[PDB]
Order: C-alpha cells, then structure tokens, then sequence
RNA sequence: CGCGACCUCAGAUCAGACGUGGCGACCCGCUGAAUUUAAGCAUAUUAGUCAGCGGAGGAGAAGAAACUAACCAGGAUUCCCUCAGUAACGGCGAGUGAACAGGGAAGAGCCCAGCGCCGAAUCCCCGCCCCGCGGCGGGGCGCGGGACAUGUGGCGUACGGAAGACCCGCUCCCCGGCGCCGCUCGUGGGGGGCCCAAGUCCUUCUGAUCGAGGCCCAGCCCGUGGACGGUGUGAGGCCGGUAGCGGCCCCCGGCGCGCCGGGCCCGGGUCUUCCCGGAGUCGGGUUGCUUGGGAAUGCAGCCCAAAGCGGGUGGUAAACUCCAUCUAAGGCUAAAUACCGGCACGAGACCGAUAGUCAACAAGUACCGUAAGGGAAAGUUGAAAAGAACUUUGAAGAGAGAGUUCAAGAGGGCGUGAAACCGUUAAGAGGUAAACGGGUGGGGUCCGCGCAGUCCGCCCGGAGGAUUCAACCCGGCGGCGGGUCCGGCCGUGUCGGCGGCCCGGCGGAUCUUUCCCGCGCGGGGGACCGUCCCCCGACCGGCGACCGGCCGCCGCCGGGCGCAUUUCCA
RNA sequence: ACCCACCCGACCCGUCUUGAAACACGGACCAAGGAGUCUAACACGUGCGCGAGUCGGGGGCUCGCACGAAAGCCGCCGUGGCGCAAUGAAGGUGAAGGCCGGCGCGCUCGCCGGCCGAGGUGGGAUCCCGAGGCCUCUCCAGUCCGCCGAGGGCGCACCACCGGCCCGUCUCGCCCGCCGCGCCGGGGAGGUGGAGCACGAGCGCACGUGUUAGGACCCGAAAGAUGGUGAACUAUGCCUGGGC
RNA sequence: CGAAAGACUAAUCGAACCAUCUAGUAGCUGGUUCCCUCCGAAGUUUCCCUCAGGAUAGCUGGCGCUCUCGCACACGCAGUUU
RNA sequence: CGGCUCGCUGGCGUGAGCCGGGCGUGGAAUGGAGUGCCUAGUGGGCCACUUUUGGUAAGCAGAACUGGCGCUGCGGGAUGA
RNA sequence: GGAGCGUCGGGCCCAUACCCGGCCGUCGCCGGCAGUCGAGAGUGGACGGGAGCGGCGGGGGCGGCGCGCGCGCGCGCCCGCCCCCGGAGCCCCGCGGACGCUACGCCGCGACGAGUAGGAGGGCCGCUGCGGUGAGCCUUGAAGCCUAGGGCGCGGGCCCGGGUGGAGCCGCCGCAGGUGCAGAUCUUGGUGGUAGUAGCAAAUAUUCAAACGAGAACUUUGAAGGCCGAAGUGGAGAAGGGUU
RNA sequence: AAGCAUCGCGAAGGCCCGCGGCGGGUGUUGACGCGAUGUGAUUUCUGCCCAGUGCUCUGAAUGUCAAAGUGAAGAAAUUCA
RNA sequence: GAAUGGAUGAACGAGAUUCCCACUGUCCCUACCUACUAUCCAGCGAAACCACAGCCAAGGGAACGGGCUUGGCGGAAUCAG
RNA sequence: CACGAUCCUUCUGACCUUUUGGGUUUUAAGCAGGAGGUGUCAGAAAAGUUACCACAGGGAUAACUGGCUUGUGGCGGCCAAG
RNA sequence: UGUUCACCCACUAAUAGGGAACGUGAGCUGGGUUUAGACCGUCGUGAGACAGGUUAGUUUUACCCUACUGAUGAUGUGUUGU
C-alpha cells in the first residue's frame, strides 16, 4: 500500500524529508560495506566486533552429513514415546521398563539437561553425555549404544 | 553506509541480474501440462502401472540418511539372478534394472529378492496373441482386471520393529557407555602409534640376541 | 621400347549427388572489454558479461561413470526445492562462491574398435521383367562394372564374451503391398465447411430507442443458450453469435481385422576350454587463461613422456603402506528443460492518442545526413451525406438570404472546445507601476422576500357545527410474560447402568504370532488403553432451546354500547 | 462573491545561505506531462494464525479453468528451512541442585539407600488472611451484609545482587574405571574467556519505518570500452587532362 | 597525412564521426506535487587521504512498557537555595 | 541488639559474609517518576554582556560564560537578523 | 518663556505580553455515563428477648463522634397497625430505566497553542482502477466545460442554482497504485509584450504611349534613355541537377 | 631551402611497417645509394671541457648473473653445491 | 659567445624599429558638396530579451536600491534621437 | 613523553589439534606468546607538466570596485628645547 | 615614455591638488597587460616555467524601460482667437 506510505505525506515539502542542507545525494559514504577499516570503522568495531581478520583452520571440502549428530535432552526423552508407555510403567509391577530408541525418533545424542522422572528405562542412542548417562542410571536405566 | 547495529550483509546484485530474472508465471500452466502428459502416458500403457516400473528398496548413504530407506534406480544383477529373472526380460515385465549396483550386504540382497518374488506373483502378464500360450496369465486374471496400479508399485515403506518392555539385567545395567565411547574413540586414535612402539620393542628384543 | 599391373597424382559443361546465404528469442563453440565497485588505485570487481566471429535444432547441449562416497552405502544426463549465501576463494577488502547427500519432474538405454570364428558370408552402381511409385522402394533375373583382405558383413563389448557336452522347455517376430471393419476423449483424434432456442408483444418518451410502465409465478418467452459484438441511445429473446456426449457434409490422421509378397529355424540354465580393450594418450614439468577449488578445479602452448594384478580418483605438497572405487584416450540416445525471433490463439485489478510500441493514421513513412546512421508529426462531422438546390452581392476568396439536420451555437483538420492571448458590448474606475492583507462605505449583479411574516405545535376554556365510539361486557384471532417446571420435547455438569463396547468408529512405539490370510515381515482379525454413543433414574445450572395447557396482561377484528361519552372541522 | 472609494498595513517568489527585497542564481505567459519506485536482504515496531513447535515451497491429487492460470485437498505435512543448545581453531565435549540416612576416617574428598526437586537476598502490580472499628428508633443478645482497614502472608513480570550449572582455557591437586593397564579413559577444588543453561517462544503470513545492494528520488559531466562509416572539404603521394 | 601551425582528416580535431556498453560515475548544481493537528533540532564529540563527505556520540521524534496517587490516607527526582 | 559462616587475617582478635528480632516523617522550596526499543535532521554557523588570545586596528581572526539570531511573528529602537 | 540640555512631578498613548469573557483545537484528569443518591461522608440491614421519654448525661471546645423535622407515630381503639410504588408522586427512588448510548459513541472539569531541518497523528481532502455494496444516479440529459447565482467546510475541498454539452457516472466499506506541481536555464504544444517596430539601402536607370485585362510603378508590344561592353549580363558544354 | 657537418648500413644489411606468412616499403634500388639527425646561401671563423648523462669499442684476464642441464644428501617433495 | 653555431653581408622583405625630404584636413579647427541610408508614407514584416516593473537624495540593508524608511515629489497618448 | 592494527613473514611454546577412506613419517595448516611498520603515527603501494586544455562545483576562496580598519602614506593640531 | 607617474623645452595670471564603480570600451582606441604562432636569455634531464626581455595577434547587439535632448500633444478656462 502506497496508500499508507510516507511519500504521500511529504508531498509539498521540498526536500522530501531528507533535509535541505545535506541532501539525498547518491552515495556519500561509499557503496556498501566500504570503509570498515577507514571512516566507517567505528560502526564495524562496536557492532560487529571480530569482522576483520582470519581465524582458525581451513577445511577444504566440507560435507555436513558427516557431522550429523542431532541431540535430545533427557528433560524430554519421554516425549519420544506414546504417553501410555510412560503410563503402563509406573504400573505393571514387573519392573519391566520400556525402550526409547532415540535414533528412531531423529536424534543421535542424548544430552543431559533436565530432571528425568523416577521411572526406569532403556535408551538406545548413538551417543551420550556423561551426565545424561548418570541421570538414566540414577533413575534405574540402561544406556544402550547402537551403531 | 551502515548505521548502528544490524547484519553486515553482502547481497549479490552486482552483475546484471535483471537481464536474467526468472519468473514463475508459467508454473500453473506447467502443472497442467505435465499432468496432461502424465494422464496420456497412463492411457497409452493401458494396464501397466502408471507409476512405471517396479523399483527396489535401497538405503540412503551417509551417517545422516543411513536409517531411512528409498527407492533405487533399479534392481541389481545378483538380485535378478537369485529371484530367477533374465536381465533382458526384467525390462519387459516392468522391473527397473540398474546394473551398476554392487551388493555388499546379504540382508538387502534378500530383501530385494523378496520384492521380485513378491512382484512376479502379483503380476498379470498378458499373452502375445489373444491365443494363450504358457506364462501369460489366465483369462480369469485378465477379465477381472485389465486394471492399472495408480501410485508407485509396492510402495517403499520405511519400517520399525517394536522392542517390548524388557527387565534390564543387572549385567545390562552395569555398562558404562560414556566411558566406553571415550575409550573407543581413543583406541582408534592411538591404534597406529602403539603398534609402532610395539614394532620398536620387538626390534629391540631381536637386537639384544645378535 | 613396347605392352601390362598397381601407387600416387591430374584434367573433364563426364553420370548422379550434396555445401554455399538468411533468421537468430532459446542452444553449442570460440573471442572478450571498459564504464562500474573498492568512497583514491594497480590485483580484485564489473564478467567469461556488452560488442566481435563461427555453427545448430525444434529444441540444443548433456548422458549411460576413469561417478559419488566412506554409509548398514548409493548408481547415466537434464530440471525444481533444498543444501547455502554454506565449504571455499579475496589488496582474507570490497566482493565472490560451488559440490555430494535428502525430496521431487522425468526416467531408457546402447553400439563399435579390439580379441576371435565364419570360401567377403558385405557394399555401391548399371541393364531387363513383375509389383509399387508427390518421403525412389520390394521381388526376380544378367559371366554387367566397381568397392572391399591397408579388412566389409553376422556373432559379440566389460552388466563380461566365445566355443564345447549333456539338464530343461518349446517353436512368433518383422517388414513391402493390397484390401476391409469399428471415425478412435473434452468428453467424435486433427483440419475445413455449413446449420440449429426465445418479443421487435402491448402502451409511452425519442431524431432514432436497445429506454420507461405492463404481460396467467418479476411481470410474456427461451434459457445445457443472461459471454461478446453489431444494429439511429442502455438488447438473453432484431442479426451474428453463445450453449450443448448438438446435426450434416467433406478431407486427413491414428489405431483394429483379412489376404498376398517376402524375410526369419531366431531359447535358457549347468560343467569344461579359450578371449578380453582405444598413445604423442595418460602422467610429470611449464607458462598463460580459468575456477570456490586453497603447494595448481578445468582448458591450453611448449618440453618431457608411460604402464598393464596397470591406469585414474579418493578437495594439503612428498615417500612407505593397506582399503575403497571406477575403467580414461571411439561413438549413438527420447524424456522432464529452454524460448523478448516466427505462425496462430486466449487473457489482463496495464495504457488510453504528450499515454501505450518509434509507430492506433499511406511509419521505419516523410525528412535529415556522403555514409554508418538518425527519424517525426499526425485519431473523432453526422444515425444517415441529408455535405447546403435556388435567389442575390462580389473578378473571386468571401458573404446575405433560402434549405438539411434534434443540432451546423456538428459546415468536410467539422464531438466536447479549457487556459494563455486578443476583438467587441455593458458597468465601474483612473497623476505616486500594478497587485495584495485588515477595516468599513458607495455602486452594481443576481438570490430570498412581504402586496402583514406576524411563524408554528401541545394542552386547556368557550361559542358553533361532525359523525361514530371510546369506557363496559360477549365471540374470534394474534402477541407478550409467568410460575406450578404441572405434563411432554430440549440440552450442561455429575452419579448408576459397562449399558453402545462385537448390534460405536478411529488412533496408539498397549499387547497376543493360543487366531486367520499372504509371503521373521505385510494385511486382517482378537485382546488392552485413549477417544466418540444408547437406557433409565436422581441431583443441579431450568440455560432465549422449545411445545401443550392454565393464568395474568397487551393489541387486532367483529358484535353489541346513541351520546353530560367520542373523536373530527373551523 | 463583481467593481469602485478611502484609512492603516504591505519589497518577489523559489533557493543555497551565518545573512536575500537584493547590485546572488531560476522564473515572459498558459495547457498538458514531470521526480523516493519496484525486487532482494536484514533490522525493530505493529496485526493476525498456530504454539515446542511452525511452515509451504517445490511437487502431487481434484477439470474442458467462463469466473481458475484461482480455490480446495495431500502417511508427500515434512524431504527441507527456521526454532527447540552451547562452546571450542580443532580432536571434541555439552547445561542440577539440594537435602536426609548409611557405608569408606564425613577427609568441606570416595561409594551406597530414602526424600525433595530448578536455588537464594532486596524491591515488586497484584492476590490472600485479618485485630479492629463504623452504625442499626431503646437495654442487651445476636447470625447476616458491607465500608474501610492497623498488622501480617503468599508473591507475577522486570530490575539489582549473590550463589549454582555447561564449553574453552589456566592453577593446584588427589582418587576411580577396564576385553584391551596405556604417552588409555574418567572425575575434584579454585580462578578466568563464551553471541550459554538456569520450566521453552518460536514459526508463517501481513503493514509500517529504517539501512543497504540494485538505473534505485529526477535530470546533469570531462572521460573510459566494443564494433562500424567517412579523403564530396582538407592533408600529402601517384596517374591522365587543362591553363598562365 | 603534415615546407611542422598541434595544422588537416566532409561547419567537428591536443585524438574524426555513427551506434552500442549506458539510465556509465558524481563527497558537486539544480528541482522534488494536497490540508490541518502535535512534538521539534543541529553546526559540537572522537575516528577517517577527514577539512564542500562519512562514522560516532550529542541533540529530535515515534512507539511503548513498569510503577505512582485526590478515590483524607505518597515515595523518589531537580542548571535552586540553606 | 542476639546468634551463625570463613579455606581470608590473627597472641586472643580482625574484617567480611550470613540469618533472627527491635526501633519511623529526620533542612527550605518545587515537582508524578522510572525504563527499553526503533529513530530523522544535524555535524558550513553567526550576534551580544562579561571574561579573554592574536593583531595599530577591523562589520578582523580565535577562545570561555550565559543568553540570543539561525527556526520567530508582535510594541518600541524613523529604517535594520 | 523649547519642540534644547540636566533633575523632578501629576496625566495620558498602545503589543500578538497581563487580566476577565467567548469560541476552535491539543494535552491532562486511575475523568464521567451499560443507568443510581449523593456532596468535609464519617454505614446500611436482619432478627430475638427485654423495655420506653428513653436516648451514649464524654472539651470556653470554640468543633469535626453525634443532635433537635419526630425515635412513638397518626389512625384503628391500655392493645393492633408502623401496610403494596403497576402507584411514594417524585431533588431520589437500590421494582424499570435517556430526549443521550455510531461505547471507534456521548458527557464534564482543568491547563495549555511560535516554528526551518526533521518526525508522528487524523483527513466524511483529492485522482485512476479492482472485490463488495447503494432494488444508487443518467436521453424527462452522464462526463467534461463555463458562471458579478446560493451555500458549507480552519483547510485540503464539497454541495447546490443557471448555461453549454450529448453518454455515461457516482456514494459507502474494503483492495491496488504509473495518485495531487509554480519553479527543475525541466519535456511537448500553444500565446503575449517587444511591434505594425528592426527591416525589405552592394554592383549608375529609368521614362512615354498602346494592348490584354475586374484590377497594372512591375505583364507583353512600340518608342526614348541606359547598362554588360567579347577575361560578357553574349553563345556552347563537363560535374551536379532530374523534367527543371 | 641550397650549402655545411655528423651518424647507421656490403643485403641472412640499415631503417621501418605488419596480428600472421618462404609478408611488406625503401627497392624497377647498392655507398656519387637508402636511411637517421643537426645546422642553415655566400664571406670569415668554429676556442677549451670525456668529470657528469648518453652513444660506442674489447672481453675468459673477470666481480655479479635466469631458465635449463650436471653433481649432493635425503624415503621423496628436496635442499645444497 | 661560437653548427645549442659566433661574427659578418650585397640583393630581397604586405617583417621589427629611428630620422629626414616631400606630401597632405592626422592636427590646429572645423566647414561645405555628392550618392545610399536613416526619416515619412503604401504593401509586407521578423528577433533577442522579458519575476514584477521602471523619477531622485539620503538612510539602513548581503557594507553601491526601481521597490523598504524618511524626505524630495508624481499629469494622458506619443515622435526623432 | 619515548611509541604502532588486519593481512603476510619470522622465532618461541605443548609427548597439543588438524593435514580429510585408515595407518607411519616428512611438509603444511592451526592454537597461544614475542619480533619485522606503517611518523599522513586508527596504518593507500605513487612524479611532473599543460599558455592547447577539459568537466563538475565554489563568492565556503584569490585577482577589481565598493564596506569596515588606518598601521603605512597623506594633511592638521598641542607642548616649546632650539 | 604603452603608461599612471616622471622629466625636460616654451609660453603664462597661474601653469594648485582631488573625487564621481581608482567617473567614462553597446562612447573610441587598443600602445600595454592577459590565450593560441614565434624569438632570445636564465631555469628545467624533459614536457615546460619566468611581475625577465621581444615581435604577430576577430573590441559584438538598443528597435525595450528610464535618463537626457529636442519634437507633437494632454487636463482645465463654454468654443475659438489676442
Ligand atoms: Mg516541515
Ligand atoms: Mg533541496
Ligand atoms: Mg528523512
Ligand atoms: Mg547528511
Ligand atoms: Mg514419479
Ligand atoms: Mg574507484
Ligand atoms: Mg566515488
Ligand atoms: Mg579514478
Ligand atoms: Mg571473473
Ligand atoms: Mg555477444
Ligand atoms: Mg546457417
Ligand atoms: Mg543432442
Ligand atoms: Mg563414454
Ligand atoms: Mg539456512
Ligand atoms: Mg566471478
Ligand atoms: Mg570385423
Ligand atoms: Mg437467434
Ligand atoms: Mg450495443
Ligand atoms: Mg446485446
Ligand atoms: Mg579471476
Ligand atoms: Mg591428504
Ligand atoms: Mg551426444
Ligand atoms: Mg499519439
Ligand atoms: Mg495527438
Ligand atoms: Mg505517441
Ligand atoms: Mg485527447
Ligand atoms: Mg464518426
Ligand atoms: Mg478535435
Ligand atoms: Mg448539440
Ligand atoms: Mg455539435
Ligand atoms: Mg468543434
Ligand atoms: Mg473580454
Ligand atoms: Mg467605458
Ligand atoms: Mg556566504
Ligand atoms: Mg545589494
Ligand atoms: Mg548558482
Ligand atoms: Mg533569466
Ligand atoms: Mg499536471
Ligand atoms: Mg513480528
Ligand atoms: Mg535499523
Ligand atoms: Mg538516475
Ligand atoms: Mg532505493
Ligand atoms: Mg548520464
Ligand atoms: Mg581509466
Ligand atoms: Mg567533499
Ligand atoms: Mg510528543
Ligand atoms: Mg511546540
Ligand atoms: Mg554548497
Ligand atoms: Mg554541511
Ligand atoms: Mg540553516
Ligand atoms: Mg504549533
Ligand atoms: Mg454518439
Ligand atoms: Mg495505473
Ligand atoms: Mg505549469
Ligand atoms: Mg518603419
Ligand atoms: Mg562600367
Ligand atoms: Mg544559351
Ligand atoms: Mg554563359
Ligand atoms: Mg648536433
Ligand atoms: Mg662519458
Ligand atoms: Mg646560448
Ligand atoms: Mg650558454
Ligand atoms: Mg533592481
Ligand atoms: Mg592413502
Ligand atoms: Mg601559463
Ligand atoms: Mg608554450
Ligand atoms: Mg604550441
Ligand atoms: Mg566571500
Ligand atoms: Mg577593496
Ligand atoms: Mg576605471
Ligand atoms: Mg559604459
Ligand atoms: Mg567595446
Ligand atoms: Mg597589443
Ligand atoms: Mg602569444
């Protein structure tokens, strides 16, 4: 909507709201990110600190599919499974405990955040954080790797 | 100029983009056209599956997709051989054949075989003339269907086996996953070095004798 | 010094063929700037982009791995989404910048050289006969010519192949013709042709109506047709059209059957014995370009220049060492994809004659420039030319009359006819240029009055006329509202039926393969849980979610009520 | 509102400018045209949908599209994006703590049972309790309704502060683990780096404003490049004629 | 091309003309289209091949939010003073 | 006031940190405060009192302080930032 | 004998400042009103016994918390009542509630109102087109144009009347934009003042008659006077023109 | 401009064109010639300066001096000579 | 200041000077005459320029005004200059 | 007061990481700490000339007039030793 | 002498000094400055430079307004004349 835009209210006023001493000239800074070193410095170095410089190690033909370890916290491990598994258990009386396959539901690494509920389990995962194992064991559960 | 806080950003409008902008006012037409041609391919290949040819189960590559399963390009030669199909005939009964597929694992091999076994079963091979010879299926399964299969033939469903609620043996409990990994990772790292130090030690023991 | 083979090479208006230029939107192959950015500028960038040259086709190019990967691995090219503004490059500045994997559209695969076997089993061309002949083809027959061993044809090509013995099973595929049958998706393929509903009905405006009012149910008729346009304004029904698995006629394709003429004796597994691959190419150096490709992604020139359990690749140079993975240096291939040029269609929240294409028109026109090249302006009388007969003045242009027209206050550059500017008429003014703000006054112009404007409206009092009722009951109709929730429908929360649960379905990483079916898995049952429905009773929010009576009140109609009531009128 | 009169007031606008009636520039007059756009990308604000999700593309299924090149639908519904995790150059690692009881010497260290479960301080809108009144036409009794409420509480959001947790790094230490006893693996306490955690707030669409990249508000060079056309003038050479 | 003057090269010459790259670039001139209402500046900071320009703070506006009590029952804050 | 914590400091003690209770207007005058986003123009200036440097001075140049003009009309100063 | 200078009076003059009043707008009010009592508000109301002229016998405070329009009262007759707005009649009414209430409405108090650059708000300001919608308007006259006619609006602008014209156009709610011009030595077209002006002055030259003819300074014929003066103002060609 | 004075060249040359060729101009030429400069008829003169900057000559006697080739070590890339 | 030529030098020169003779309106010191113009008329008939305009003194003012202040003052329509 | 960013180089530091299908070694790349410098010192790599000149702008700025000022120049006083 | 300035001759009453955009270029001239040709000297490696000398080198428009000069007229006085 042109209808609602500023240019409709500027009509009549001369400079078109760009001031009249300094004007709406073409490119007075320099085009684009020019001057990050000289003359636009300050901006780049209180709002993009670290822009300039090299840092770290090259890696020539990166392929992202090698570093694909999506994670899940314990906090919500029981979200992977249908509520009635977590119900039938805290019941049953067998001390059966279910399995939660994490590599099924889309993660490869059970990280350690969250309180995990007093309810035995097994947890299949490609990886585990130390604390995530210790929380499962503390519950009364088996960390089970799977390649 | 920049002005107080916000992504430095490099946008790629430096070459003559306007000369080469591609507009999608086609698209609807093109959805229509393709579809027509699609419908006409079906009506051409009257009872053959519109989908096209039967394609095999295949795992995707790379630790990422790994767990998912797709359709393949075509069934490999081991898989035909075992299912008992001549490779030049497979093309003629609606069976996709690529030949470049190695077959490493015995599991996939038998899966695909089980497809082809399944397929040949539920296939309604018409005869050459209306005058029936061997192979070509009965007038029963012909009248009751000269019927297509809409949708990919024997669709490739990526499936799970449910692991029942166990007990967790004390021996199962005991495991120390976090460590075992860290060790394992290390033992890979170091495998080469150690065996150089061992090779040096065995040389020192032999050198002691002479 | 002859004649003959071949070889290399000439000449022919020798016989028959073919290439030549154009167009160039899209495609392929070279060639390749500089403006620009970097706030200067040189590398970088602009850009492998404009301009230049070459060559194409309905597409092109690409393409059946010397591929990706490193996984439990995928499997030609193209295209879209994503990857990713990422890895990477960069005066690591400005800026640049992919790829595999994943999901999709489409999907199609193959043939040589070689190595070998087959009496060259092959090919082109001439001449006679039969067929066929507007995309020169089929069959036959010629001691008719040539090409071919410096290698044609079948078999076969890396997914392995060839040849042998015996296991098995059995024998349809192609083309040149000649017919004949079903007209074969926009719901009868393509092209062409010609046809198909219903008012000029009644009044009435109008110059003319397609208008306005009406027409057995918004009126008549049709409507699978009320898109559009034309017709003297605004039209479903005047005309063309429009609609329709509507009609007929042609012509052309494409597929079904029959006959003839040819071709064509065309498998698979199992064991044995053989066979196996493209050289000044790879690879290395190098220089220059090029790339995101970084101790060299690609492409080049030059020098060097291979191998065969080799060769390439494995995104950091080098040696050793395992793995993986392809098979390079020959070739063909539809399909999704492209398309500001062409032929032909449709459409638009676009433009509406200074716009929109330079171009609505005799426009790439006139004109300009030696030439390359540049390059306009310019739409509109009226329904109908009915375009002004005739008289008159004038040498005529011009007028004056007359006439046509609804109108010429539409008169051939003529619809509307603005402003700037001018001529005239009327009014007013005028020595400090004019114009202007504020404040009055004078005059003009029209507008509103009043031939009293005393402006209305209630209620009231009085004097005159006026018909019928209010009030009251009686009959009918309708409405509201109400509780006794009275009786019944209606639905919220709860409890009871475990009753729908199988006569209630879906879902579930809840179970069971005691089940069934199909091949440990798929489908269907069978349990379980969650969720949605029947039966009655009870309590409660008795909820605008409604009926029936009954009550109360209101209104309407019709009866009566005749005049201290009742309205009207002055 | 048309003209005229007079009193008072009154310089010509546009613009740059410290300063314009200027002896600053533009402007004789009138008509029509004429300048902040569109795409991309971010940012913040705002509106809506959904919410630890969200999402639509791209594709597909539904029709000859009158309106449709729409609309609807999809185990594609989620390949995938963005979000739900951070930090480190990287190898990699990756957000909890408390209490209680017991066992190891409670050794502010190591191992086993039970309970609570995102810590605390100050301030904090709000909620809750409420002594007490304040009357009622009488003397007391006395349930109901308020009004206020002295005082005390639980305290959102946000802020200040303290502890606490994860990644990097340092310092100093002492223990534990096993198929591989190793230049192996795992811990502790104390500082310090982090775009962290500390009961989630995002995603999709739309509007606005800003900032860039693009012709980029409109108009403006002197140049620079590519490819062509010209010696009819003129500059010189040559050929063939004329003239003095 | 020049018996030389930077002369001449089709009214053009210290680098002809035509078309394209091209809407070249411009810290510089010029313009930049209706009304009311409300708030309402700066010409100083530091850095800049910066000095007719940018950056950065300052000043402006807009949007809000958290709280406050004239609802007999207030805490903080100031171009002051004591 | 009372008590706890400390690995710091220390003849004992310091010092800091924690809990738990007890005490209300603490000079005048004025005023509702706090807080976070996005943010335009601007970044040529000039004038005056007083202070003040350069200069013989200047409608000169350059500083301080406040206030003006610039953005601002109005009465006065005949006229005038 | 100030209309001068210095020092001093009374009086009077008028700014857009000050004071009072009106009016428009803005801001502020935890502002008011979805229908109720009530003006330093400092209560209202069951309900039970015991009673009645009793009451709550508290400050020169000068008073707010308590008193003189009633508490019990007049009627029915020491006992009963102290009654209902579908009717108390009303200054307050808790039974039902605007003439008012487009709650984006309406109402009331205050304070305030310079503005470039710049920002923000509201426009029932305006232009063109699309979805909706006015049983909208229009040949018994649309658009446009003109107007010493009548009005509205602070304004942007708008409504009416008359004329002209001759076919289409508008209000409202939404959507969209190639949306508003005095300027740009702006683009195109048109028009003035200049102005009946500058000008129609290089190379000696014209005159008389006649004809034709509507018309003769200029045409043609005759006469006279003149010039070019054979390196020509004579006759012929080249190039160039292209029918002259 | 005549005159004067230098410089280069004997042709697989000097000078110069050309994108390129067993290309082209000078050249149908050959030192009394082609090409490159300076001065400027005649008369009369034309001094000194080889330090500078140019141009040129000579070259295993000889400092530096690339790519290649040769050797060196190394597993090689390599480094050294 | 010596072929970056030095010194000369007849003849030549729309070349740069100086002086003399003659000569003259160059001048004292201006006048007269001729032709074409201008002028006036008939006919025809442009352009540049132009915010508005158009009398001065002083004042102040972006420090030299037609406009402003305060004074002077102001009389149609025009012609040749 | 005595001194200097990114990028590159160089050295120094750990039984450090990475050198990409795995392993060993060289090489290289990282991480961290010093050094080589930018004096225009918040840090381009940089000579002239134009009278043959060109463009954008500038009265933010020179060459006249005019203002202010009057040192300087010019004129004139006062004092009075001579 | 291009000059302003200066100097000198001669006469004279005296041969005073100044202003008006340093009066006065649509009044002239253009001799000088101040383009382009060229010469010299000095400087410069050079292109070139020189308030160092030399020579050659387009001086546009009035018809507007005003001002000025002259020239018709204008209002009044009844009309006209003296
Ligand atoms: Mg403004
Ligand atoms: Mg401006
Ligand atoms: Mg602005
Ligand atoms: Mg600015
Ligand atoms: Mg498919
Ligand atoms: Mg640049
Ligand atoms: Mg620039
Ligand atoms: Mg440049
Ligand atoms: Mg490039
Ligand atoms: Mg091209
Ligand atoms: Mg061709
Ligand atoms: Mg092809
Ligand atoms: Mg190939
Ligand atoms: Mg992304
Ligand atoms: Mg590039
Ligand atoms: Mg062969
Ligand atoms: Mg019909
Ligand atoms: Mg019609
Ligand atoms: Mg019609
Ligand atoms: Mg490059
Ligand atoms: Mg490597
Ligand atoms: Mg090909
Ligand atoms: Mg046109
Ligand atoms: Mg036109
Ligand atoms: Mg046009
Ligand atoms: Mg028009
Ligand atoms: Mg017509
Ligand atoms: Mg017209
Ligand atoms: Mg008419
Ligand atoms: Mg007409
Ligand atoms: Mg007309
Ligand atoms: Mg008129
Ligand atoms: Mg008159
Ligand atoms: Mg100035
Ligand atoms: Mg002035
Ligand atoms: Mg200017
Ligand atoms: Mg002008
Ligand atoms: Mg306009
Ligand atoms: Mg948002
Ligand atoms: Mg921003
Ligand atoms: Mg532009
Ligand atoms: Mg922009
Ligand atoms: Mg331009
Ligand atoms: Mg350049
Ligand atoms: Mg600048
Ligand atoms: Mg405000
Ligand atoms: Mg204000
Ligand atoms: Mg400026
Ligand atoms: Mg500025
Ligand atoms: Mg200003
Ligand atoms: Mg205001
Ligand atoms: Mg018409
Ligand atoms: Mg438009
Ligand atoms: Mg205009
Ligand atoms: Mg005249
Ligand atoms: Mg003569
Ligand atoms: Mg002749
Ligand atoms: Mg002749
Ligand atoms: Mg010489
Ligand atoms: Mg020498
Ligand atoms: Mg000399
Ligand atoms: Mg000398
Ligand atoms: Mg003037
Ligand atoms: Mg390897
Ligand atoms: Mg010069
Ligand atoms: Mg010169
Ligand atoms: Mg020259
Ligand atoms: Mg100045
Ligand atoms: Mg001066
Ligand atoms: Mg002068
Ligand atoms: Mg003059
Ligand atoms: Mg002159
Ligand atoms: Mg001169
Ligand atoms: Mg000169």
């Amino acid at each position: 909507p042109s209808r609602l835009r500023k240019t409709r209210k500027l009509r009549g006023h001369v400079s078109h709201g760009h001031g009249r001493i300094g004007k709406h000239r073409k490119h007075p800074g320099g085009r684009g990110n020019a001057g990050g070193m000289h003359h636009h410095r300050i901006n780049f170095d209180k709002y993009h600190p670290g822009y300039f410089g090299k840092v770290g190690m090259r890696h020539y033909h990166l392929k992202r599919n090698q570093s694909f370890c999506p994670t899940v916290n314990l906090d919500k491990l029981w979200t992977l499974v249908s509520e009635q598994t977590r119900v039938n258990a805290a019941k049953n009386k067998t001390g059966a405990a279910p399995i939660i396959d994490v590599v099924r539901s889309g993660y490869y690494k059970v990280l350690g955040k969250g309180k995990l509920p007093k309810q035995p389990v097994i947890v299949k995962a490609k990886f585990f954080s130390r604390r995530a194992e210790e929380k499962i064991k503390g519950v009364g559960g088996a960390c089970v790797l799977v390649a | 100029a920049p002005s107080r806080n916000g992504m430095i950003l490099k946008p790629h409008f430096h070459k003559d983009w306007q000369r080469r902008v591609a507009t999608w006012f086609n698209q609807p037409a093109r959805k229509i056209r393709r579809r027509k041609a699609r419908q006409a391919r079906a009506r051409r290949i009257a009872p053959r599956p519109a989908s096209g040819p039967l394609r095999p189960i295949v795992r995707c590559p790379t630790v990422r997709y790994h767990t998912k399963v797709r359709a393949g390009r075509g069934f490999s030669l081991e898989e035909l051989r075992v299912a008992g199909i001549h490779k030049k005939v497979a093309r003629t009964i609606g069976i996709s054949v690529d030949p470049r597929r190695r077959n490493k694992s015995t599991e996939s091999l038998q899966a695909n075989v089980q497809r082809l076994k399944e397929y040949r079963s539920k296939l309604v091979l018409f005869p050459r003339k209306p005058s029936a010879p061997k192979k070509g299926d009965s007038s029963a399964e012909e009248l009751k269907l000269a019927t297509q299969l809409t949708g990919p033939v024997m669709p490739i469903r990526n499936v799970f086996k449910k692991e029942k609620a166990r007990v967790i043996t004390e021996e199962e409990k005991n495991f120390k996953a976090f460590a075992s990994l860290r060790m394992a990772r290390a033992n890979a790292r170091l495998f080469g070095i150690r065996a150089k130090r061992a090779k040096e030690a065995a040389e020192q023991d032999v050198e002691k004798k002479k």
